[PDB]
């Protein structure tokens, strides 16, 4: 329940931190 | 916004009448005192001689 | 006649309280903050009407679960005889059952009384300790902001330190922005208010500003330390701060702060030798106001110590009503050294005998001591040489090829360029 | 109870030997000490307003007798502990009629070791209807406003001014701490400054007391008896660090 | 009524350790009202705390971690707070006192992972006090009943020991059972955390009255452990439960790998 | 036990704030992308 909802809170967190670099790296590209 | 009520919103007065009221704007110093121009020359000038 | 007018002016507060509910209730929808102040920015507006009617509805509509919290208003509140839910038995959102409570609050307040605010705003703090939630958190800023309106007025503002102390360390920890901005405004005028000046200075150095916080409560925080600083005599960070707080400084509304930033920052220039422009001495809404000031002005500009002796003895009260008659001591014994400041941008050499003679000074080694102590502080730049008389300034160097330039490019530069990446991460895309 | 009536009486006679021309300074000492300790068992700090009128007194006292043993360090406690029992939320004890007197006392001290600003708010603490008519505090104003608009000569001419014997203990130090001062403002205020003068304006009667405190600083005698680059880096620094707020997109 | 802490402060510099008891009592009893006039003086609080002498260094320990904990020097505090000892009412619901808690937690947690990666001959000793006031938070919880909460904190921990105890003494076994497999598969990565873990289920799978051997053959094959299900299926054969022994065999075949299904078959040929 | 709900607040306005963040960005490829591919 509670720690669960912990767990995914950071496992999200995670997710979006990968999503970001992603998309850092293919904004750089993208003005290439 | 706050209107900083904890200062009291200062009340001018009873919005009461001003020095002039006049669109006249000023500097520091236009306050200060001269006595003339032509006294100051000559008062200034028979030390020397006119 | 006035009745219908009533009703109708009923009916539209009612419908922009419904406006302000529903907003706090979209706001907790979509588990946000902000849509939080766009729901408390106008909370002067409509506590502008407040009136019985509208507010007695709003508790029947929105206080459809009837709590000892709504039966705890009534016997206070004044319900109309003779007289909406937007509607099932959902049970209500903290947030809305404290902005209710706080307008509520509001109303008991602007009709000039106070003992039982005071005791309805103590519960709403005591259920308010109880919320760990962010969306309570915005709201709760203003609770405690109107909380401590409340209490100003009931002469008990010391009683109030402890929780304050408490609410801003949980602030602090949960890291919020606007209850902690609020509750470090509040807590340095009740530390001033009773001129713990030396404990509201402690408390700002080990205490950061966030710099998310909002223009106004940042502009009261600047205005605090620049108090705090200017009674603890750092005077060039202290005018720094109130010409920044001015800048941040409602144009329109906030008269009295206005006025106040304005005293000080008069008596801190002059103190420090800068004379106040004339201009702000020549606003409507300023100008009967700092007529006590004005003539101050006056006479420390003119500082001929009659008319400096007969402007202390008739406006004293003013001076220290502001907590300034010890500022204005320092005043009526700076403004010699304000004489040696214009004396000396005058004039890149003088005698010490033609000192004593433009100042009356009455002695050469009088005037020595007197240049020498005004030439330790940052008040006037030069090379004295007693070999034979000389108070040569420094050479004026040209600013440029002097890397100063450099500096001041750099700094604004870097200015620039942090608006520029905060803009670019404020877009906010919607989702759809 | 029983312990604060014998109390009563231990300072009553703490009192009364100190009051006396040279107090015999170590019974009064222990006498002190160990009703501190026992203090501390009477409720020190927040009660009976005897109460507190005794724990005031002690610490009055106290205060006192280390202007008469001389000591700083612990006069310093003995003034904060008892600024914690002279004026702030106490109101229910009666005025003391030694307030003021350890007020101007306090100021003077903090004065002597360049605490302006700390002084400046215990001036602002202290109601405003006594610093221009309450004498314990109109010589610590007028001295300091001399002071502070550099007429060090009109400190020199009202240093006998004090209007109480228990002045002078800190009245020379503070003669001390204006002499200091102005070594220091000639210093950064000349180029070179003859010997004759500088002893004439250097406040050291004695030319060897001005010699000696010569060679206590680095400012040396003279021999006719009278006393940038492109750093390329931190900039480089700031232009590369344009560069990158202008990259590594937002 | 109090107005600032010069005095208490000033009180502090004197020497006679009585006063500085009483001094650090009402230190203690307002810190949360004037922490900057005693922020300032710390040094004090920490050359009293590191002397041996001292009868009372715990109290000045603890004043220093309130001073701290205001400082937000929380690193600082946490020290000076494990400095406190048994004077640390873990019982009390101070917000110091939970704030001190949730940091011990996260760097208990910290220090747990950084010593459970590492291999056994580099593992930095865990602080005893810490260990200790963080078991008395799963004590808590077990006296509050919040099973699932101590489970998750033990998980965090790596406490195989606490985790056992919690799966063992909870009320009820076969759900928390369940609810730690579904956690375990579904939410923890560190392979050989994993494994120690699956193993510590198994064996309360094992030594439950009525073994739920559906879960236990799939955290064996989880485990990749083709012996222990083969003993596994012997003691399904001799027990004469065949069902169980039927769809144990169906769930391995239609899960586990062909390596697996081959090496069990070997090992039930010999 | 408040340990977790306030570790759960922390991380929850944490994710809004890079969920925000990130759907700027996305925005921000979006139109780039669209013009590389014009």
């Amino acid at each position: 329940d509670l720690y669960s909802r912990y767990k995914k809170l950071q496992q999200e967190l995670e997710f979006l931190e990968v999503q970001e670099e992603y998309i850092k790296d293919e904004q750089k590209n993208l003005k290439k | 916004d706050d209107e900083f009520e904890e200062f009291p919103a200062e009340d001018w007065a009873g919005l009461d009448e001003d020095e002039d009221a006049h669109v006249w704007e000023d500097n520091w110093d236009d306050d200060n005192v001269e006595d003339d121009f032509s006294n100051q020359l000559r008062a200034e000038l028979e030390k020397h001689g006119y | 006649a006035a009745e219908h007018s009533q009703r109708e002016l009923d009916t539209v507060t009612l419908e922009d309280i419904k406006e302000h509910v529903k907003q706090l209730e979209k706001a907790v929808s979509g588990k946000e903050p902000r849509f939080v102040l766009r729901a408390l920015r106008m909370l002067p507006s409509t506590s502008r009407r407040l009136n019985h009617y509208v507010l007695y509805k709003a508790v029947q509509g929105f206080f459809t679960s009837n709590n000892a919290t709504r039966d705890f208003l009534l016997p206070f509140l004044e319900e109309p005889m003779d007289t909406f839910r937007p509607a099932a038995s959902t049970p209500l959102l903290p947030e809305v059952e404290a902005y209710l409570q706080l307008l509520v609050v509001i109303f008991m307040m602007n009709s000039k009384r106070y003992k039982e605010a005071q005791k309805i705003s103590d519960d709403l703090m005591q259920k308010i300790s109880t919320q760990n939630r962010r969306a309570l958190d915005l709201v709760a800023a203003k609770c405690y902001y109107y909380h401590a309106r409340v209490y100003e007025f009931l002469d008990k503002l010391d009683v109030v330190r402890s929780f304050l102390h408490a609410r801003l360390r949980t602030a602090t920890l949960r890291h919020d922005a606007d209850g902690q901005a609020t509750l470090l405004n509040l807590l340095l005028r009740n530390y001033l208010h009773y001129s713990l000046y030396d404990q509201a200075e402690k408390l700002v150095s080990k205490s950061v500003f966030p710099e998310q916080a909002n223009n106004n409560e940042w502009a009261r925080y600047l205005y605090y330390t620049g108090r705090i600083k200017a009674i603890q005599l750092e005077y060039s960070e202290a005018r720094r701060t109130m010409t920044n707080a001015l800048r941040k400084a409602p144009q329109h509304t906030a008269v009295g702060f206005k006025q106040t930033v304005h005293k000080l920052l008069i008596v801190v220039e002059l103190l420090l030798g800068e004379i106040p422009d004339r201009l702000q001495f020549r606003q409507p809404s300023l100008k009967r106001s700092l007529m006590p000031y004005f003539l101050l002005t006056q006479a420390v500009r003119t500082g001929n110590l009659a008319k400096f002796n007969q402007v202390l003895d008739q406006f004293g009260e003013k001076f220290q009503a502001d907590g300034t008659y010890t500022l204005i001591i320092r005043l009526r014994h700076n403004v010699i050294k304000t004489g040696v400041r214009m004396i000396s941008l005058s004039y890149s050499r003088i005698s010490l005998a033609d000192i004593a003679q433009k100042l009356q000074l009455d002695s050469p080694e009088d005037a020595e001591f007197i240049v020498a102590k005004a030439i330790r502080d940052g008040v006037i730049e030069a090379s004295i040489n007693h070999e034979k008389g000389y108070v040569q300034s420094k050479e004026m160097i040209d600013i440029y090829s002097t890397r100063e330039p450099q500096l001041a490019f750099h700094q604004r530069i870097s200015f620039c360029l942090d608006i520029h990446n905060m803009s670019v991460k404020a877009m906010r895309f919607p989702p759809k | 109870g029983a312990v604060l009536q014998a109390a009563t009486g231990m300072y009553e006679q703490l009192k009364g030997e100190w009051n006396r021309k040279s107090p015999n300074l170590s019974k009064c000492g222990e006498e002190l000490g160990r009703l501190k300790l026992v203090l501390l068992e009477l409720n020190f700090l927040p009660l009976t307003k005897q109460q507190l009128i005794l724990a005031r007194d002690i610490l009055e006292i106290g205060a006192q007798w280390s202007i008469l043993r001389k000591d700083i360090p612990s006069f310093e406690r003995y003034m904060a502990q008892l600024k914690c029992y002279y004026f702030d939320y106490k109101e229910q004890l009666p005025e003391s009629a030694y307030m003021h007197q350890l007020l101007g006392l306090n100021l003077l001290f903090l004065l002597s070791q360049n605490r302006v600003a700390e002084f400046h708010t215990e001036l602002e603490r202290l109601p405003a209807k006594d610093i221009q008519t309450n004498v314990y505090i109109k010589h610590p104003v007028s001295l300091e406003q001399y002071l502070m608009e550099g007429s060090y000569n009109k400190v020199f001419l009202a240093k006998g001014n004090i209007p109480a014997e228990s002045y002078t203990f800190f009245i020379d130090i503070l003669l001390d701490t204006i002499r200091d001062e102005i070594a220091g403002c000639i210093e950064k205020a000349y180029e070179k400054i003859l010997f004759t003068e500088a002893t004439r304006i250097l406040f050291f009667n004695t030319p060897k007391k001005m010699t000696d405190y010569a060679k206590k600083r680095g400012w040396v005698l003279g021999p006719n008896n009278y006393y940038t680059t492109i750093p390329s880096t931190e900039l480089a620094k700031q232009v590369i660090e344009y560069a990158r707020q202008l990259e590594m997109i937002v | 009524m109090i107005t600032s802490a010069a005095g208490i402060i000033s009180l502090l510099d004197e020497d006679e350790p009585q006063l500085k008891e009483f001094a650090l009592h009402k230190l203690n009893a307002v810190v949360n009202d004037f922490w900057a006039e005693i922020s300032e003086s710390v040094d004090k609080i920490e050359v009293l705390y590191e002397d041996e002498g001292f009868r009372s260094r715990q109290f000045a320990a603890l004043v220093a971690s309130k001073v701290f904990y205001h400082l937000g020097a929380f690193e600082e505090s946490l020290n000076y707070a494990l400095g406190a000892g048994d004077l640390f009412n873990v019982n009390d619901n101070s917000e110091y006192v939970e704030t001190i808690i949730a940091k011990c937690i996260d760097h208990y947690t910290k220090q747990c992972v950084e010593n459970a990666d590492l291999p056994e001959g580099e593992k930095k000793p865990i602080d005893q006090r810490l260990e200790g006031i963080v078991n008395k938070m799963f004590q808590r919880c077990l006296d509050d009943h919040k099973y699932k909460q101590a489970i998750g904190i033990a998980l965090e921990t790596r406490r195989l020991d606490v985790f056992e105890k919690t799966i063992l003494e909870s009320n009820d076994v076969p759900g928390m059972l369940a609810y730690s497999l579904k956690l375990c598969m579904s939410l923890m990565q560190n392979k050989q955390f994993r494994n120690k873990v699956l193993r510590v289920l198994v064996k309360i799978y094992m030594n439950l009255e009525k073994p739920d051997f559906i879960n236990v053959c799939q955290c064996l094959i989880f485990l990749d452990d083709p012996q222990a299900v083969s003993d596994i299926l012997e003691k399904l054969v001799k027990e004469d439960n065949l069902l169980m022994a039927y769809q144990i065999c169906f769930d391995l075949y239609e899960s586990a790998s062909q390596q697996f299904l081959s090496s069990v078959i070997q090992n039930l040929r010999t | 036990r408040q340990y977790y709900l306030s570790k759960i607040e922390e991380l929850q306005l944490i994710v809004n704030d890079k969920s925000q963040n990130l759907r700027r960005l996305q925005a921000q490829r979006n139109e780039l992308n669209a013009k590389v591919r014009l």
